[PDB]
C-alpha cells in the first residue's frame, strides 16, 4: 500500500545546512547526519505562540487581536509553557499528531489559550502588565513579560512554582532555595533578564550564550533582532534556532493543537544579528537539580576567551 | 546634550585634575543615560563623586534610587559598552582599566529595548 507512494522523506529539512556542526536544543544535543526526526520532533513538540485574531476583545472594550503587539507576550508565553511541559510531561515528552496526548497536556496548553480564564493568556498577561505600567497594546521587553509571568504563576496552584527573576546580572542562591523551600522544594524557573551590550552583544558573551542552551536546565532564551522577537531553543555552529511568533492565527475554536505547534525545521538567525537584551532562563525541578545547575554555570569558566553574563553569589 | 557635548575635552581634563587633587580617595564618574534608552528617567545630576571603596553592587543600588526604580525594574549600568564582570568590584578598579583619556569614567544606564512587528 505504502509502498506504491514517495514519502518525500526529510522534506522539512530541504531548508537546513547539512553541516558536521551539532544541531543544540534545550539541553539535547543531535546530529544532522543522523537524527533529523529527532530534531524536528523536539521542536515541533515545543508549545508555539503566534499571533491570534478574533478572541474576545481584551477588557471587554480592547484589541480582539495582537497582531503586531503581542510578540514578546507570545515569546513570554511559549518560554514559560515549555517550564510547564517540563514540570508535567518531562522534558523527554514528545508530541504527535496522530496519537491522543496526555491530559497533562491538554491542562498546559489549555493555560495559554486565548481566554480570560486561562492562567496565562494574551488577556491575563496584558491585564497584568498594566500593574506594571504596561498599557493594552503597549510593546513588551524581556524583563517585562517574565514579571507579569511571575506574578500570574502565584495563581497557578497546579503547578505551584518558583519564579525566580535575578536582577542586576546576579543569581543570588540564598534567595532562590528560600522561594523553593516556600509553601520540600517548588519547582523552579528561573528567569535572568540580561543587556549584553548597547547595540549589539559583544563576542566575548557568545561561547557563554551558547552554553545556556547545553544545560540540562536550559529553557531558552527570548530577545530578537530589531523589531522582532523570538523564542530562540537552540543553535547550531553560529546560528541561533528559534520558533517565530509573527504569524497571526484564527483563535482556536473546539481541542484542536496542530496550530500551536511549529511542523517545519526552526528558524535560524546568525547570533551576530540578536539584540543585546534578553532574558535567559532554567527550569529546575528538585534542589538537585538547581545544584547542578549551579555546577553547570560555575564550570563556564573553562571556557575559552568567554566571559560570564551573570554571576552566581551565595547572598 | 552629553556631558562631553556640554564641556569641552580640555575642561574636563582640568575637573578631574582639581577634583583628584581635592579628594584623591573618591572616584570623577560620568553616570547618564544611554542615548538609546527612552524608558528609564534623567538624573538632576550626572557628575559624581564616589569614594574608590564603592562596589558595582553598591553603585547600581544608589542609583536605582536616585531614579527611584522598583526593585523589578530593569537596570543596567554599563561600562565602555558592557556590563559589570563582577559586582563586588571596587570602583577604584574599574577606574583604573576603564577610565576615558579625559580622566573621568563613564557609564550609561538603560533597561532593554521592547519588541513587536508590522
Amino acid at each position: 500500500a505504502t509502498l506504491t507512494y514517495d514519502t518525500l522523506r526529510f522534506a522539512e529539512f530541504e531548508d537546513f545546512p547539512e553541516t558536521s556542526e551539532p544541531v543544540w536544543i534545550l539541553g539535547r544535543k543531535y546530529s544532522i547526519f543522523t537524527e533529523k526526526d529527532e530534531i524536528l520532533s523536539d521542536v515541533a513538540s515545543r508549545l508555539w505562540f503566534t499571533y491570534r485574531k478574533n478572541f474576545p476583545a481584551i477588557g471587554g472594550t480592547g484589541p480582539t487581536s495582537d497582531t503586531g503587539w503581542g510578540c514578546m507576550l507570545r515569546c513570554g508565553q511559549m518560554i514559560f509553557a515549555q517550564a510547564l511541559v517540563c514540570r508535567h510531561l518531562g522534558r523527554d515528552w514528545r508530541w504527535t499528531q496522530r496519537k491522543r496526548q496526555p491530559d497533562s497536556y491538554f491542562s498546559v496548553l489549555n493555560a495559554f489559550i486565548d481566554r480570560k480564564d486561562s492562567y496565562y493568556s494574551i488577556h491575563q498577561i496584558a491585564q497584568m502588565g498594566v500593574g506594571e505600567g504596561k498599557s493594552i497594546g503597549q510593546w513588551y521587553g524581556p524583563n517585562t513579560v517574565a514579571q507579569v509571568l511571575k506574578k500570574l504563576a502565584v495563581f497557578d496552584t497546579w503547578s505551584s512554582l518558583a519564579v525566580h527573576i535575578a536582577m542586576d546580572n546576579t543569581v543570588v542562591m540564598e534567595e532562590i532555595r528560600r522561594l523553593c523551600r516556600t509553601s520540600p522544594w517548588r519547582p523552579l524557573v528561573l528567569l535572568i533578564p540580561l543587556r549584553l551590550g548597547l547595540t549589539d552583544i559583544n563576542e566575548a558573551y557568545v561561547e557563554t550564550l551558547k552554553h545556556c542552551f547545553m544545560m540540562p536546565q536550559s529553557l531558552g532564551v527570548i530577545g530578537g533582532k530589531p523589531n522582532s522577537a523570538h523564542y530562540f531553543i537552540g543553535y547550531v555552529g553560529e546560528e541561533l534556532i528559534y520558533l517565530d511568533p509573527a504569524t497571526t492565527q484564527p483563535a482556536v475554536e473546539p481541542i484542536p493543537d496542530e496550530s500551536f505547534h511549529c511542523q517545519h525545521p526552526p528558524c535560524r538567525m546568525s547570533i551576530a544579528e540578536l539584540d543585546p537584551s534578553i532574558a535567559v532562563g532554567f527550569f529546575c525541578k528538585t534542589e538537585d537539580d538547581f545544584n547542578d545547575w549551579c555546577q553547570q554555570v560555575k564550570k563556564l569558566s573553562l571556557l575559552g576567551g568567554a566571559l560570564p553574563m551573570f554571576e552566581l553569589v551565595e547572598q | 546634550k552629553t556631558f562631553k557635548q556640554r564641556r569641552s575635552f580640555e575642561q574636563r581634563v582640568e575637573d578631574v585634575r582639581l577634583i583628584r587633587e581635592q579628594h584623591p580617595t573618591k572616584i570623577p564618574v560620568i553616570i547618564e543615560r544611554y542615548k538609546g534608552e527612552k524608558q528609564l528617567p534623567v538624573l538632576d545630576k550626572t557628575k559624581f563623586l564616589v569614594p574608590d571603596h564603592v562596589n558595582m553592587s553598591e553603585l547600581i543600588k544608589i542609583i536605582r534610587r536616585r531614579l527611584q526604580l522598583n526593585a523589578n525594574q530593569a537596570f543596567f549600568l554599563l561600562v565602555n559598552g558592557h556590563s559589570m564582570v563582577s559586582v563586588s568590584t571596587p570602583i577604584s578598579e574599574v577606574y583604573e582599566s576603564e577610565r576615558d583619556e579625559d580622566g573621568f569614567l563613564y557609564m550609561v544606564y538603560a533597561s532593554q529595548e521592547t519588541f513587536g512587528t508590522a
